[PDB]
């Protein structure tokens, strides 16, 4: 990973191409809470649907979704889980989720500066609750971070983001936020493609994460 | 304003302009080519069945002139339509750089096959290159035919020549120019089909060879 | 292993070409159990067939079968065996086979990111019983994992997977699962070719693995 | 709709269309070529055992004309059949990329040897390139023969030439055109057999030069 | 003094000199080319609808001569304007180095396309190279036409030729020269549009191929 | 990073191209103080504004603003924060800010001399108060440092510097300095443009840094 | 069926077919070439010792005709034998890949030298390429000789030319064609010997360019 | 003494010799070139407005001969002057090495553009290469004109030709030769300005391509 | 850095090209002393004049000037400072300045012999007083050292050396030495270009270095 004459790092831009191939996922903040929704390219009745989930708990209060190279993503989630526990052991709690996201992002930044390694082909959304409130961040192959009220990653990102730029409202009730999220995800599907059942997870201030089961998600389809 | 000058160019030759050509090519053009090839084949069969004498040097066959004229007319249309596609791409070749050239490579590759169509397949240039002239007959086939026949006619008409092979050569000119139309229409059909496929597979990068997404900075 | 402009890792894709040349193997879950069947390239009557088996016990409750470079596969099976014992020593047992599979897949992922090494040219199917129940996983040269009801690896993978997608039924009795698997494997031998006695192993909840001997396998041929 | 336009092309020229050409080449074509070679060889045998005089300049020999016509007709069919294969491959050259081109390289390689067949082996172009014309005679050999013979006939017939070697050259034109058919038939059969092998070994990638299976991402 | 000599060149041929050409090309030039194309198409239709006798050999058709003259006049102007742009770039090619050549690459790239315009598109050279003459007709179109027509006229007028094809060839020379103007105007307009886009996208590096800012040293 | 025949390090010059693409920021000294102003490439109401911090406190008396690769910049800010703490622990205070800037610059210089790494694609402005007085420095990808009365970084650097070259004067009151700064930043914008609310921070001798709130920034717009 | 079509091809042109040619070339072919060289030298000696007058323009020398005919027959045979070897190799060029091509490289190298034999050494093509014609005399040497002699005969016979050098040129044509046969036979023998060596050293890879042993996978 | 011989060469053709050429080119030469272009334009207008008859074939136009003579005289001067610069550089090409060639590359680059000037722009060689002759007219302008005009004059004068186009062709030769001088002077001015820039930017390395400083060793 | 066929190290020669771009500096010995004079590129009234000096004290009795890559030069000055302190701690004094210069030159030489690093693009003059007497040395990118009566580095090196080679006399009074030094420096300036307040420093036997204040320098202009 070296600079081109225009100051670009092409190996990082190419890692971002891998991310674009992943299934669409989104996050959004709502009244006293945050949620994640993830589409899945479920491809065979022979797969176990309940396994290798797109939404992964980092701890009881923080979850992540990823897009891009799936093995790379697992390594970064493993890193995030261990880094969260190190912080909890050191201080007793995780006060600001942004610092955890930064640590993950720094791990990714390193793999764009040192020779002998390629960048991670992964983008992540982290969502959870900390002492500041409900938080929503994304992180890309370069280790670039942004905090959002709503955001998306993966192949359908641009459609989902355009939809949200128009339709998103702050401080919605959870149910209405989920409905809007499902609508946003549908808007990104190709000619007559049907949304077959995404993963949904949500958290509200003073509670731990809730993972929706299939039957609850169906009530939004 | 320089941006305005560029915008005016691009607004005057859009993807719609080039797509309209490809649509015409996929339908009416290939059909007209087919009809020319059938007409050439009928003319060839008529000549194969013929015995030639001095009377055949006294008149230029109108059936053959018609086939060649029709072929020239088609070639003319294809040439001008090819230039529309060439224009749409060439005015969107972006700032010259030593990087971010993956779409530029697409533009060059499709321009190359359109150039081969115009220059080699249609034989539109006034002199062919060191590569020769791979097409069985070019755009100026009628002039080619008239030139070749006129030379043999003058020889036969005069004190006319007594060579038996010269008389068969007159017939063979008539036959060969029809065969050359049959061969050239086939050859041309392949090229047109190859370009329809190439355009439709690559059109997005042909119009937008670079996509801006500078997310690393601020 | 670096990114192409389209975000692909060609060295990993090439490793996956070596796996495609391997002998076909399959797994499927049935009533309270899971089984593995492996075809073998028998390439000389001078070989001892009773040795260098495609199906390898990782412990009494977990087995694997591999396709691709055989020396690489042996290294990974060795790693899986030691990793299983480390978990058993640390905790007293292996609660969830998925974590063992993830450790093996992480080892494979690392060899796609670091310079100076090539990826493993291996795919694996892991099958066994843990506290969750009967489990069936596959793992490829990238370290990508999936859980399945039935799956296959090797040259016949596509044909075996097509067959099973049409004919597979959950919760078959063992004899019927084996018949189906034999039938699936046979359909991947396209031309008028005979299936020699494959390797078969199975396990049911509450029991240890058993490897079908020569004669019991013959009963299905 | 763009996908439809491509599907219509590919539906009209499928692997069946090209395989059908190859099956015919492997059977009837090679047999027809063999038949021409033998007809050429016997006509050559006749000329060899002939002493020529002024009479031989007063008629063009029908047996030689027939051999050359037969060769031309065969070349015509092989050209048109080669263009069918070219079409099948060319309409399946995929989106232009700087990667995943191992199958694209197969397509270009087979297209190259079919181009060699059409342009070089059959000598179908109107002008040969800087590479010359390696085939002993091309698609317009009848015309070639009649031109060459007509020049010598005119000189012999008149105030007709007294050159002894001019008379012998009339014979040699007759002989050499037959020899050239024997050589060109041999040369053509080698090329045809080479293309049968290349096609049958490579056909899967010719039709499907890229195989999807993006397993790495989610 | 050396710097003064360089400054006098560059003051004499500025970015404004080249931009002024591009502005003209984008407006009036393309319009004049369109006008000529229409005049050629009209002349062509008139010839297509004609029957030729020996009277057509006794007069050179003034309508055709006017079209060809107009095309030559346009080519002359474009050539001289192209040389202004060439000069603006060529006098700013910087000190020859083995580094810091990204802008020099841009200069060479735009000079190459302007060279193609002048040499290939306009056919301005005394003799074309091994790459042939790809334009349907070059600068010296009038001379080409008169030379081709006079040959046929002499043959028709005499012992005047009785070849029927020779008479149709006289017509085809008239027809083809108009067709060639229609094709060349098209082809020329594409190149001119391509150069407008290339200049306007690359002009900063054309004028200043190297940008200073040595902050690393003290 | 090696020398060209003319003695240039092109990989560092290319890193300098990355910096030119970053958002515009400036610093200027005023009567008994120093200030920083940063423009922000804010695009999308879906972004959280409060989480954006282009001006980053290094300690209570020293702040930085960066331009270029954002993840690289975060790493250098983290480095500067830790380096500042190490000095404060060793000596009990940070006597001269130039030494901190030199340690950060030395880190950057190292990545231009050793193989196996690329330079940082970052320029920084540091501003604060030490025992010498109010200080303003910049630092580029080569690790070249300069001390300034006023300066700028990022895409609008050249316009801002030209403006300041013409309009800057020493020892302005803070209000006047901020006004000048806003006018300087505004000059760098294109045809018919605001200029949303930028970040402003200032410090005066004997005080700690203050970050202007959104409403105090509005007064200057 | 595809595999069967390939097998029929390879069963019809086997290593035995090509080896049989090499055996013939090593023995009888080189001996016949040697015979032609001796007969050419003998004829050359006779011409060298001759004074020529108008009488020599009135008859074409049968001895020289016999030598040239014998060379042409030999070249004809060698050409057809080369095509057998060509076929044996070309129908075993394997599936096109970007790897495992060490054997394929051997196939292309031997095909290259056989091509050089057929195209360059034997001069079998209708037109020589930009590389010229490096052999002293090609396959159509009899026609070359008759052409050259008949031009001079006509000038000498008429009234007849009184040029002294034209008369000596008649003798020089006779001598030079025999010299050219002497040189060409020598040059041909070198090529033939080079090909025997190349085939016999490389034949295993020519037949089986790739060798399986994929023991690494299971 | 070998150093003496080198020193004598270099003392005889110094940087002053080449700088003096550049000084003259930048002033009087470009002005003379422009003068020739304007004289050619004036003569061109005169011909455009003329009606030609047989009397125009009876006399060679003095005004056009004067323009062509002036162009030839200038080209003669520029060629000799360019050789002076060539000599200055070529006698300072240093010891051949595989290193320390940054200045040698400058020398070869400027020699390349001076060669282009002399060979391509001035058309000074006896025969053009495969690149053709890109200049509208070369040095031997009078000969080219007189040759082309004399051919048409003979045909028109005799019975003289009755071709109407041949008479217009006479006028077109007169017109086109003035046009060619207009275009060639324009093209040459571009080349001369490009050489002035290249020389003045690069002259230090042209005279001293390697600079000594072995400070690393004792 | 490897040898060419003629035995040259081109990467070191190229480093020497970086040095030639630097500002002119000179040193000369005089009666019982040695002095340094440095020209400066000061280009903007927005720069703090008093900062990032060309003349750098190594200790109270030894000073250096540098030319070339400024960040590289800073690293070498830092090295020279620490190396001088290590000697003083070890032995209690720095007896011969040549040994410090050799240690710095050895650091430079190392970076011309080992792969993985580029040479330093720096030349230095060291001047001071030790037990032998007043000393003046230079050191280039190869780590080649020479001791001098008078010398220069930077773009104007050649003209300054030419001037001193004809005008320099040994054992001048300090004032006359400085006058001469100023004159030599002016001789290297381009036609019509005038000299803008250079740095001057001197030391005499038995004393510590003195740096000339802005006012004392002007008296020589």
């Amino acid at each position: 990973t070296v600079f081109s004459p225009d100051g670009r790092l092409f190996q990082v831009e190419y890692a971002r191409e891998a991310v674009k191939k992943g299934s669409t996922a989104l996050g959004m903040k709502f009244a006293n809470g945050v949620l994640l929704i993830s589409d899945k390219k479920v491809r065979s009745r022979l797969i176990e649907q309940n396994s290798i989930e797109k939404i992964q708990l980092i701890d009881d209060y923080v979850a992540a979704v990823t897009s891009g190279l799936v093995a790379d993503a697992r390594v970064l989630v493993d890193f995030a889980r261990i880094s969260a526990q190190q912080e909890k052991v050191t201080y007793g709690s995780l006060v600001n989720i942004e610092n955890l996201v930064k640590r993950v992002a720094d791990q990714m930044q390193q793999y764009t500066q040192y020779g002998g390694v390629r960048p991670y082909g992964v983008s992540l959304i982290f969502a959870g609750i900390d002492q500041i409130g409900p938080r929503l961040f994304d992180c890309d192959p370069a280790g670039t971070i942004n905090e959002y009220k709503a955001t998306a990653i993966g192949s359908g990102k641009d459609a989902v983001v355009s939809f949200l730029e128009r339709e998103y409202k702050e401080n919605l009730p959870e149910k209405e936020a989920v409905t809007l999220g499902i609508k946003a995800l549908k808007s990104s599907l190709e000619e007559g493609e049907e949304l077959k059942a995404p993963e949904i997870a949500s958290i509200t201030v003073g509670n731990k994460y809730r993972i929706y089961d299939q039957e609850e998600v169906k009530k939004f389809l | 304003k320089r941006a305005a000058l560029i915008q005016n160019l691009r607004d005057s030759y859009t993807e719609t302009s080039s797509f309209a050509v490809i649509e015409e090519w996929a339908a009416g053009t290939l059909q007209e080519i087919e009809g020319i090839a059938k007409a050439a084949a009928e003319a060839h069969g008529v000549i194969r069945n013929s015995t030639y004498g001095r009377a055949q040097a006294e008149k230029s066959p109108e059936q053959l002139l018609g086939v060649l004229q029709r072929y020239q007319d088609l070639c003319h249309n294809v040439y001008c339509q090819a230039e529309t596609i060439r224009t749409v791409i060439a005015i969107r070749i972006p700032e010259h750089k030593e990087e971010d050239n993956l779409g530029v490579a697409v533009q060059h590759a499709v321009l190359k096959i359109i150039d081969e169509l115009e220059i080699k397949t249609l034989g539109s240039g006034e002199k062919s290159g060191s590569g020769g002239a791979p097409t069985p007959i070019g755009m100026y086939a009628l002039r080619e035919y008239l030139s070749a026949r006129s030379t043999v006619e003058d020889k036969l008409l005069g004190g006319g020549s007594q060579s038996p092979s010269l008389l068969l050569e007159l017939r063979q000119i008539d036959a060969d120019f029809m065969l050359k139309v049959e061969l050239a229409t086939t050859h041309l059909s392949t090229m047109v089909r190859a370009v329809i496929n190439a355009y439709l597979l690559n059109w997005k990068k042909l119009i937008q060879p670079r996509t801006g997404s500078d997310h690393m900075v601020s």
